[PDB]
């Protein structure tokens, strides 16, 4: 029934408040938490991400958690500040330094049970508790670090419930600093341990398409956030609307991760947005498979999928989304294992989103993954053969046999999603 | 083909035709089961929470 | 009169409960209130539809039901429906959380935490029976709850209703219509566990309920309501000689006795007509020979599989509406004759009839045109393995890689009882095999 | 485009066929067993029927009828001619025939063969079964079937056969059939004359097999021109009138016997098939049915003109791109 949301560190909570503001107006809540809407499928669901105050409000049942005081300022000045919940505002002042031990070891580890009280205090008012959502970046330190923390403290507490994130990959395209994919690397290896389901969003794809697609010669941190509030709007459509699936967490996850490790998702999005022009059912299927339109940086041409969940929006023939998906599976029959049979669902809901008649939402398990983590285990290879810029770690305690057990772990993780590129039936 | 055993009432009748002749565990099992599977979750959550401490 | 409980599980035997429950009613002029205007013995009597309907002082007839389900929105539907007032509030069960499309979820984790309520319920609905025959059970393959929680029922009910008979209503999947990956998993378990404590099971592909649908009816994207109502037309052509008056399956013994000679093999194929749409303005009313024809038609049957190749173990046939045995025997001959029509050589090549002359009842507003006569032939028929074979391959084409198996050793189940249950499904079409093909 | 899949490497038709769709650049081929196909040149064995037409979105066809067996093997086809009536023991084009096991017939065919012995008529029989890839003393013959363990059949060998001049020498002619979705019989209008060079001694195997794998013209295969213009020659009559009209109705009641048990409409998946039926001749310019081949090769000539054939009649009727070689056989 209900989720939890975290958002942490300030990527995560940039994302996060975008998505709390795309799926507040889907909802009909105003930034009072008011409801204003027309529709009674609004609200048919909408205890899954709102608790309900008296006076007819709706308080997203949302955790804000940082080290520094910065982002979250900015998220209670922003709009739509207001609707969260004081209370769930959880941050320190020495902030993380882009350092993952900090955010995992040292400054993280103080703030940690203040954020674990409010949790518990989320959890306690669901009268059935699906599991968590964590938006966060793996290339700073609290996200990451401390996001990891978090999720390893969940799971300790909460064993039995579904923990999915929203994981923004760094990209030397739009690079913070240099320690990127140390931070990064640190934090897979959690993630494969202690996630159920991550989204994998990769800034160098979300610069690709800024850039590219949407024709925008200087992209911004909103452009790109842009693009995640409306793909986390279209991947959680069926846990916040009535439809045909009943779709859960814990569904989502049995039906996509055929092997525990391998639960690293590629999110794609269509049409892309940023224009009138009605978009028809074979553009949308044709658009949303296409490698411009997927939002981690790799090729789907280069692996296999394993599962794929797609969710159409808007008024259309279902008869007609039906005939296009089957259609985009034939012509591309090379790129759909086999050995796991009707591995594509397609899920459809009346709504569509803000500013859209039709949308559409896609969700890849593919073997193609690998490469970003291939991309990531580069980059750190390169500093790490010469130690290079260690110091800020070691200082905070870690050493470096941690840092190749990380790297050698990811590497594993490459090749197991290779062992199923090549297996065949 | 012959007609035999044909019934009549006020709701419907029933009849054959023939047209050639021929040429458990106990509760106890139960439970050991169902009891042995909670021990394999309840051990696996063990080395789970083990793994965490460490 | 001999009563029989029926027990709804999972989503998708509730939405069928529901169908069929409604249809019922209709059948018997009972009104959704519980009330029966045509029943003069008020708060009792050992009448027909008294197998499935009790009666309170109140004059409100009550079904002989229990709906099933791990998590409350569907049943919620039935708390809040049309037909509200006709359950005891103690017949709705729920849980909290469902079984995640899990088998291992479904029969171990959760299934341990409610069964004992489940069964209390029944319990309590059995003392009640003067009587009881035994139970009607229905649920899908694929769903977790649906699959795992019937399993176990299933064990228990063989446990604590020993001598009672058990028939299965069973929704085999589909990928026009499923709803997880894992489905053929859950079939394979649940259909080993269950098969030796089932006597008599009727599947109904999904598949061929969604063509005929598509076809008949011309509904481009059928529902659950539409696959449901046609599936409810089928189910109560099935059960209408125990809630009406008649001679032939007038108890749940004579379903195993007509039907299956050996217990393994208990899968009787069922083959419904006619299907005519409702806003067809246009209609020409068939034949008796017409709809006995349309019976081997394999466009016509729950199961899509092609009887030709096979051999028939036993044949009955249900009319219902303006049939005189002359019409019948009449068809069958013809038949006889234009069709490949083999059976066992240890078995008569007979067909069991029956007719009910009150013809078929449909939903007001519904999609199925009121017709004055209808047929549902079950035959047991070796041909309906292929359905076996297909859910086998899909189930091997997963079990080679082990994909998924990981969420159900994690419930509690282990890694043999997967490899357990696909040997008993390859014993099963080899028994399928010895008992219906020629060198 | 098309999707379609290749089971059965071994087959010389459908190595060609599976040629040509490549060659049309609007059929790929898939791997033997992904199953979103939407045709399958299948396997001669096992081939899972069961399987086909439950795909959505796809229209499944399939290079084989399934029951076509009972066509296509020799106590099969014995069985099938003796039990069906609209064949029946007494049709006049199939050799007598019994089917012996090492169900049985062995006391009716002895009992047939002394009214042929008292009767001093002509006594040679031959038995043969499907596994393998001719006398006049009956124990000889039960004696030999007993020996190998398999059903057999023992029927009339035609001990007069027509002989093609030079060389008073036997043939079997093969004729090749086409039986689309929609059960439209068409006859290749090439057939092939598989002849012997030794020449027939009524007193050796080789003079009284017409194989070609046990054996005038290139490769003992005589085609239709030339087996004609010799007919009109030597016998002032032509292949059409003489054998044709006698060949075209035999493959007409042999499909048409089974088409209610095989047909596919109506089915959810589709069947065609190609036949080779095995005729023979006697002196009487009479035409019997010897064989029906369900999995058969081509003449190498005819290899082209009739696998476009089959993807023209057969394939591309269901699943269409982007004069006729054969002869539409009527029925009802
Ligand atoms: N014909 C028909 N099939 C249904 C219906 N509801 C679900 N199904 C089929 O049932 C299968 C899924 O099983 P469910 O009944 O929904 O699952 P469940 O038993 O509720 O168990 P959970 O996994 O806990 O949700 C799919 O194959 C569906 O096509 C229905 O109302 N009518
Ligand atoms: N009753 C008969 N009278 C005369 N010759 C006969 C005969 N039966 C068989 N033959 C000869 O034996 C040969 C092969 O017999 P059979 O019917 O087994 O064909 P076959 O299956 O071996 C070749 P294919 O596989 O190409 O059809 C024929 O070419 C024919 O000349
Ligand atoms: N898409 C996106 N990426 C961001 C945003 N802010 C930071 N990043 C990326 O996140 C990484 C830096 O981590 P950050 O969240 O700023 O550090 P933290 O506060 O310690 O968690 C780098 O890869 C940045 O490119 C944002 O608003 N949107
Ligand atoms: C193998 O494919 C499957 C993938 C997912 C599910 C279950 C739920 C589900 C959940 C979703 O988000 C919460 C979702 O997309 C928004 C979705 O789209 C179809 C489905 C079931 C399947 O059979
Ligand atoms: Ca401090
Ligand atoms: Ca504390
Ligand atoms: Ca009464
Ligand atoms: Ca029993
Ligand atoms: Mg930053
Ligand atoms: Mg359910």
């Amino acid at each position: 029934r209900e989720i939890v949301h975290i958002q942490a560190g300030q990527c995560g909570n940039q994302i996060g408040a975008k998505f709390w503001e795309v799926i507040s107006d889907e909802h009909g809540i105003d930034p009072t938490g008011s409801y204003h809407g027309d529709s009674d499928l609004q609200l048919e669901r909408i205890n899954v991400y709102y608790n309900e105050a008296t006076g007819n409000k709706y308080v997203p049942r949302a955790i804000l958690v940082d080290l520094e005081p910065g982002t979250m300022d900015s998220v209670r000045s922003g709009p739509f500040g207001q609707i969260f919940r004081p209370d769930n505002f959880v941050f320190g002042q020495s902030g993380a330094g882009n350092n993952w031990a900090k955010g995992h070891y040292t400054e993280g580890a103080e703030l940690v049970d203040s954020v674990l009280d409010v949790v518990r205090k989320e959890s306690e008012s669901c009268d059935c508790l699906q599991g968590f959502q964590l938006t966060h970046s793996l290339g700073g330190g609290t996200g990451s670090g401390m996001g990891t923390l978090l999720i390893s403290k969940i799971r300790e507490e909460y064993p039995d419930r579904i923990m999915n994130t929203f994981s923004v990959m760094p990209s030397p395209k739009v690079s913070d600093t240099v320690v990127e994919p140390y931070n990064a690397t640190l934090s897979v290896h959690q993630l494969v341990e202690n996630t159920d389901e991550t989204y994998c969003i990769d800034n160098e794809a979300l610069y690709d398409i800024c850039f590219r697609t949407l024709k925008l010669t200087t992209p911004t941190y909103g452009d790109l956030n842009h693009l995640v509030s409306a793909t986390m709007s279209g991947v959680t459509t069926c846990l916040r609307f009535p439809g045909q699936l009943n779709a859960d967490l814990r569904k989502l996850a049995v039906n996509m991760v055929p092997f525990p490790r391998l639960h690293f998702f590629m999110p794609g999005f269509a049409p892309l947005t940023s224009q009138y022009r009605a978009l028809t059912v074979p553009e949308l299927t044709q658009q949303m498979f296409d490698s411009k339109n997927m939002m981690a940086a790799c090729d789907p041409r280069h692996g296999r999928y394993l599962t794929v969940a797609a969710i159409f929006r808007g008024r259309m023939s279902m008869k007609e989304v039906d005939e296009q998906m089957l259609n985009v599976q034939n012509k591309n029959s090379s790129y759909f294992v086999e050995w796991i049979p009707n591995n594509v669902k397609t899920a459809v809901c009346d709504i569509p989103p803000r500013g859209l008649k039709m949308s559409a939402t896609f969700i890849g398990n593919s073997t193609a993954i690998q490469e970003l983590f291939k991309r990531i285990s580069e980059q750190f290879t390169a500093m790490f053969r010469r130690k290079a810029f260690l110091h800020w770690y070691t200082g905070e305690g870690m050493d470096e046999m941690e840092f190749t057990e990380a790297e050698s772990n990811m590497n594993d993780l490459v090749s197991e999603y290779q062992q199923y590129q090549d297996a065949t039936a | 083909m012959e007609v035999i055993e044909l019934n009549k009432c006020t709701s419907g009748q029933s009849f054959e035709v023939i047209l050639k002749p021929p040429s458990d565990p106990s509760l106890e099992e139960i439970q050991k089961k169902l009891e042995a599977a909670e021990e394999r979750r309840k051990y696996q959550e063990a080395e789970l929470l083990k793994h965490l401490a460490e | 009169m001999r009563e029989c409980i029926s027990i709804h599980v999972g989503q998708a035997g509730v939405q069928i409960g529901n169908a069929c429950w409604e249809l019922y009613c209709l059948e018997h002029g009972i009104q959704p209130d519980g009330q029966m205007p045509s029943d003069k013995t008020i708060g009792g009597g050992d009448d027909s539809f008294n197998t499935f309907f009790s009666e309170t002082g109140a004059g409100k007839h009550v079904p002989r039901a229990v709906f099933v389900d791990l998590e409350p929105t569907v049943i919620d539907e039935v708390r809040t429906g049309t037909y509200r007032q006709l359950f005891h509030p103690e017949q709705l069960i729920t849980g909290k959380e469902d079984a995640a499309n899990n088998y291992a979820r479904g029969h171990y984790t959760i299934g341990k935490e409610i069964i004992d309520l489940v069964l209390d319920r029944i319990r309590k609905l059995a003392d009640q029976c003067t009587g009881l025959q035994g139970f009607l059970v229905f649920h899908s393959f694929g769903g977790g709850t649906g699959s795992g929680f019937t399993s176990l029922l299933m064990e228990r009910l063989s446990v604590d209703y020993g001598k009672k008979s058990k028939l299965e209503f069973s929704i085999y999947p589909a990928p026009q219509v499923s709803t997880a990956v894992v489905e053929p998993y859950n079939s394979i378990l649940t259909t080993h566990t269950t098969l030796e404590h089932s006597d008599c099971a009727f599947m109904v592909d999904n598949e061929a309920i969604y063509d005929i649908c598509r076809r008949n009816l011309d509904i481009e994207r059928p529902t659950y309501t539409n696959l449901n109502r046609l599936i409810s037309q089928i189910v109560s052509s099935i059960t209408a000689s125990l809630r009406f008056d008649g001679a032939l399956n007038v108890d749940l013994t004579e379903f195993q006795t007509n039907l299956v000679p050996y217990p393994r093999i208990h899968f009787p194929l069922a083959t419904y007509a006619p299907v005519i749409s409702a806003e067809k303005a246009y209609h020409e009313q068939l034949s008796v020979a017409e709809i006995t024809n349309a019976c081997f038609e394999p466009a016509n049957q729950m199961v899509k599989c092609d009887p030709r190749h096979g051999k028939y173990m036993a044949c009955c046939l249900l009319y219902r509406g303006d049939v005189v045995p002359k019409d019948v025997n009449a068809a069958i001959a013809t038949i006889k004759t234009k069709r490949s029509i083999q059976f066992v050589d240890w078995c008569p090549t007979g067909f069991k009839v029956g007719i009910n002359y009150q013809p078929p009842t449909v939903v007001p507003g519904g999609d199925l045109a009121k017709v004055q006569r209808a047929v549902c032939m079950l035959s047991n028929t070796t041909a309906i393995a292929e359905a076996w074979a297909r859910l086998d391959h899909k189930f091997d084409l997963m079990y080679a890689k082990r994909a998924f198996v990981h969420w159900y050793v994690g419930e509690g189940m282990e890694e043999g009882e997967f490899s357990e249950a696909r040997e008993d499904m390859a014993a099963l079409e080899k028994d399928y095999e010895e008992v219906g093909v020629d060198s | 485009m098309y999707t379609f899949v290749v089971r059965d490497e071994n087959s010389s038709v459908y190595a060609e066929v599976s040629r040509l769709l490549l060659a049309t650049g609007q059929w790929k081929r898939l791997r033997k067993d992904n199953p979103r196909f939407n045709l399958m040149l299948g396997e001669r064995n096992r081939l899972p029927f069961g399987r086909l037409g439950h795909e959505p979105g796809l229209v499944q066809l399939v290079n084989y009828y399934r029951g076509a067996d009972k066509l296509c093997r020799k106590a099969s086809l014995v069985k099938l001619i003796k039990t069906s009536p609209e064949l029946s023991e007494s049709c006049t084009w199939f050799p007598e025939s019994y089917v012996i096991y090492p169900t049985d017939e062995r006391e009716v065919f002895l009992a047939a063969y002394n009214r042929r012995r008292e009767g001093r008529e002509g006594n040679v029989w031959i038995a043969k079964s499907s596994a393998g890839a001719i006398s006049s003393e009956a124990s000889e013959l039960l004696d030999f079937i007993d020996e190998q363990g398999q059903v057999h059949v023992i029927q009339k060998y035609l001990e007069k056969p027509l002989l093609l001049e030079p060389g008073h020498r036997k043939f079997d002619i093969r004729s090749w059939v086409l039986v689309d979705h929609l059960y439209n019989i068409y006859l290749y209008r090439e057939g092939v004359l598989r002849t012997s060079s030794e020449p027939y001694n009524s007193a050796d195997k080789t003079c009284h097999l017409t194989n070609h794998c046990i054996q005038y013209e290139e490769g003992n295969e005589m085609f239709f021109e030339e087996f004609n213009q010799y007919l009109m020659d030597a016998l002032n009559t032509t292949l059409e009138n003489s054998i044709l009209l006698q060949i075209k109705h035999i493959i007409r009641s042999c499909l048409m016997c089974i088409e209610p048990a095989i047909s596919t409409k109506h089915l959810h998946y589709q069947s065609f098939q190609l036949f080779g039926f095995d005729f023979m001749v006697d002196e009487e310019l009479k035409v019997w049915l010897i064989e029906v081949n369900g999995a058969p090769a081509c003449a190498q000539k005819l290899y082209a003109e009739l696998c476009q054939g089959i993807v023209d009649v057969a394939i591309s009727s269901v699943f269409p791109l982007a004069t006729s070689i054969f002869i539409k056989l009527h029925h009802h």
